[PDB]
RNA sequence: AAACCACGGUAUUGCAUGGCUGAUAUAUAAUCCAUACAAAGGAUAUAACCAAGUAGCAUGGUCUUAUAUUGUGGGCUGGCGGUGUGCUACAAGUAACAAAAAGUACAACCGGAUUAAUUACUGAAAUCAUAAAUAUAAAGAGGGAAUCGCUAGUAAUCUUUAUUAUAAC
């Protein structure tokens, strides 16, 4: 079983497995399965072809997913860079946007864009 | 010519004369706040009343700057020691800095306050 | 019709109670009542500093006297 | 940020500066600004905490940074931000 | 207190009024329904957990069968007593009107005045 | 702002000084906490070599109408390296979630950092304050030479209160 070209583990619960989709988390994954009539006791290996199709259709209509979500986030960052605001410069330089980070700013340095 | 003598206190409870700095300017701010307190409260109520339309509330917001000085804002007032004028280390319940309060307590000049142990 | 006193809506009871004793103010309202319900502290702030008059009628100015003794106790300037 | 239901904040001094500018250049304000002509002059201000409004389009602002007035020309992408975000105070 | 000549103590103004429901019913000839409605309107005392300070102007105590009213709106001791007495009469008028009962000299005396409302 | 005027100065000398304090810390006590139905342990006080520390305050010498008093914005938070004191974790599932299907999820879905969009709250003013929620879901699998605290209601671990516009690890 794969949704949005993401393989769901067979032995895990459906609402837990859907978190692996870029753009769905705990609270939102639980909403999707219950909206389709699937409770927490249903595992991936218990699903059928019709069940997968319902989930795929519901996600596409309500949520923004892996490729479109990544593009949307990047375009937001690029706009700030072109505007040349304080935050835009920090994104371009590859450092955090907080006021005082001369002592602890390592995570923002390794997660550059 | 004109003179402006520094504010100092000579009290029998302390062997030395006690000087202070910058209490007049803070008193001026406290007087101005009391002067404009009534109008400020009225405009605060109107700007946080949801029953009024936004175009009307925007115009009221401009009254905070045209109808009163910036120095009547309550957030710019600080508490200084009444004897020395120091800001840091103030003990609010007595109104004095920790340096003066400690010495006065040792000689019993603060009612009811004494050393503690337990 | 006869309505027993034990079957009166709480809404009507609240309206009667608040119509007599007043309506309390909630924590976060947008009616503009919170500002007007707070006490005024204009006088309490302006009577905080210890500012006795420089010259008290009938008494000597000890601070002025203190300064004069200091000048006499040391050499004159220029 | 400022609660949305309480509206945007703009300084009274900034508004007076713009009103005077419009009176000086009525033709550009009504017609020229929309065709794409540049502002005939710049407005210097200290109001770094004011919000940029859609009505401020094609205007040139000199925003104080501590030493001089840094030129800032308003673009559509800048609407909704503060004037102080486009005038840097520190330099490396 | 030592500062009496410089500031008036804030606790001089508040006053409280207490009445026993059983005696009040007998004096004014209130019916059982009227008394039951009066108790429901008062309700138990409400104290905020943040400060444990009573916030209910009116409350009913079942153990002592007492109806209590607190008045502290104004700065004057007497002005609060006038306020408290008026509020008590308002409660009686509302309960009596909904559930009329026996007529007593006290009730007739109040009716001629109109409950001072 | 002071009239046979007592100008002001976060200017300088702590190696000219007052006052106050860091720095030996056992032992003892007509002191404090607790006690009244059987007990244990603490707190406070107790005279210093160190030219040790001192733009709170006071003071001798020297300097200065103004090295004074004030308005607006900016800075004290600053694209880099070193490192002290703390908080949150991971080896070790004795974890995690929880209103028990006498449970639920997972097999470090343990850990909760960073960034995007959005809203509320305080305030005259919130890009460079705080909180919540949605998405994102980083380092970390017990740590070199070396080094610190404590010896029982103590270490370890958990909750709460106070100093106290908004804002405590
Ligand atoms: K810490
Ligand atoms: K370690
Ligand atoms: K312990
Ligand atoms: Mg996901
Ligand atoms: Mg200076
Ligand atoms: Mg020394
Ligand atoms: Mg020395
Ligand atoms: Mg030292
Ligand atoms: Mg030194
Ligand atoms: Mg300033
Ligand atoms: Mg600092
Ligand atoms: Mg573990
Ligand atoms: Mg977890
Ligand atoms: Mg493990
Ligand atoms: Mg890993």
């Amino acid at each position: 079983v794969q949704i949005q070209r993401v393989t769901l583990p067979p032995h895990q619960c459906v609402y837990m497995a859907l978190k692996k989709v870029f753009g769905l988390g705990g609270p939102t994954s639980l909403a999707v399965v219950e909206a389709c009539g699937i409770s927490k006791g249903v595992r991936v290996r218990d699903l059928k072809e019709n069940h997968v199709q319902q989930i795929t259709q519901f996600i596409q209509d309500n949520f923004v997913t892996e490729d479109n979500l990544r593009r949307k986030v990047r375009e937001d960052i690029v706009k700030l860079v072109n505007i040349k605001s304080r935050d835009g410069l920090r994104h371009d330089w590859g450092v955090s946007i907080k006021g005082h980070t001369s002592c602890n700013g390592k995570t923002a340095k390794r997660l550059r864009h | 010519t004109t003179k402006n003598f520094r504010l100092r206190f000579r009290i029998p409870q302390y062997p030395d004369i006690v000087g202070s700095r910058r209490i007049d300017k803070d008193q001026t701010r406290r007087v101005l706040y009391d002067q404009h307190e009534v109008d400020r409260r009225l405009y605060k109520a109107m700007t946080r009343d949801e029953s009024l339309t936004l175009p009307v509330r925007l115009q009221v917001q401009r009254l905070f700057e045209t109808e009163m000085p910036r120095d009547s804002a309550p957030s710019r007032i600080v508490d200084r020691c009444v004897l020395t004028g120091r800001v840091r280390g103030l003990v609010k319940f007595a109104g004095l800095s920790r340096i003066m309060l400690r010495q006065l307590i040792h000689y019993g000049h603060i009612g009811g306050v004494a050393k503690a142990s337990w | 019709s006869y309505i027993p006193p034990s079957e009166v809506p709480e809404e009507h009871l609240k309206n009667i109670y608040e119509g007599i004793f007043g309506s309390p103010v909630a924590e976060f309202e947008r009616t503009g009542r919170c500002a007007l319900a707070k006490p005024l502290i204009g006088t309490k702030l302006s009577s905080y500093y210890f500012l006795p008059p420089n010259r008290q009628p009938g008494f000597h100015n000890e601070e002025h006297e203190y300064a004069k003794v200091r000048l006499m106790s040391k050499r004159q300037k220029k | 940020g400022r609660a949305v239901w309480r509206g945007p904040y703009v300084s009274v001094s900034l508004l007076e500066q713009v009103i005077t500018f419009a009176k000086r250049n009525p033709e550009w304000w009504n017609i020229g600004r929309f065709q794409g002509s540049k502002a005939p002059e710049a407005i210097n201000t200290f109001c770094r905490s004011s919000t940029v409004l859609p009505d401020f389009l094609g205007l040139k602002f000199g925003v104080h940074n501590g030493r001089e007035f840094v030129g800032v020309e308003v673009q559509e992408a800048m609407v909704g931000h503060k004037l102080g975000e486009f005038s840097q105070t520190t330099f490396r | 207190h030592a500062g009496s000549a410089f500031m008036v103590h804030p606790r001089n103004a508040p006053v409280q009024l207490d009445v026993r429901v059983s005696d009040l019913k007998q004096e004014l000839g209130l019916s059982d329904d009227s008394a039951a409605l009066l108790t429901r309107l008062a309700g138990p005392e409400r104290l905020d957990e943040k400060t444990k300070r009573r916030v209910s102007p009116c409350w009913y105590n079942s153990e002592e069968d007492t109806l209590s009213i607190a008045a502290d709106r104004y700065n004057d001791r007497e002005s609060n007593r006038r306020l408290a007495l008026e509020q008590l009469q308002a409660l009686v008028k509302e309960c009596d009107t909904r559930y009329p009962g026996e007529t007593t000299p006290a009730k007739q005396y109040l009716s001629g005045f109109g409950f001072f409302q």
